[PDB]
Formats: C-alpha cells, sequence, structure tokens
C-alpha cells in the first residue's frame, strides 16, 4: 500500500451515505463472497 | 484474429458466439517448438491454427 498497490478484489456495490466512508479499510462486512449464497461467476467472455 | 476463432472477444450472444464459447482454450498458437542448436532459428514448429 506505500507503493500505491492494493491487494484483493474490489466491490462495486451501489452505497448512497451521508455518513463515513473510507473505502480502503472498510469497517462493515463485505458485500458477500465469492462462493456465497446465491451468487454467481459469469462466465469467460462476459457475453450477455 | 481470423486464423485463431479461438481468440475473439465474444460480446453478445450472437449465433456464432454461441459456438465460439465453446471453444477450448489451448487449441490455439504453438504447441511443442523442437530446436536443437539453443540461439540459432528452430527447426520445425507444431501448432494449431
Amino acid at each position: 500500500n506505500l507503493f500505491n498497490v492494493a491487494r484483493g478484489n474490489l466491490y462495486l456495490v451501489q452505497t448512497a451515505t451521508n455518513g463515513n466512508w473510507s473505502p480502503m479499510a472498510p469497517v462493515a462486512a463485505p458485500p458477500f463472497v465469492r462462493g456465497g449464497p446465491n451468487v454467481r461467476v459469469v462466465g469467460r467472455f462476459g457475453t450477455i | 484474429a481470423l486464423a485463431y476463432p479461438g481468440r475473439a472477444v465474444l460480446p453478445t450472444q450472437t449465433k456464432n458466439a454461441q459456438f465460439l464459447s465453446t471453444a477450448i482454450a489451448d487449441r490455439i498458437g504453438r504447441l511443442d517448438r523442437a530446436n536443437l542448436i539453443g540461439g540459432e532459428v528452430s527447426a520445425m514448429v507444431e501448432c494449431m491454427e
């Protein structure tokens, strides 16, 4: 992180807020894990 | 892009794309080049295209 490299995967939920925000060190829980319930991994080509 | 059909970016599910989506991802490019002398040009190279 000193060398401007962050690790770990990136979430993109829409979180409209007015409160504190700190995307680097989120205090809250992750929106979901990679193999959670009702989650789905998008294919290989990203084909709509 | 025309000699390697397995390398295409597939945007939407076209009638082409529902066949190219079944393309195996290691049937592309060179396979096992058989060069003898290190530094000189190779002998023959087996490739899939």
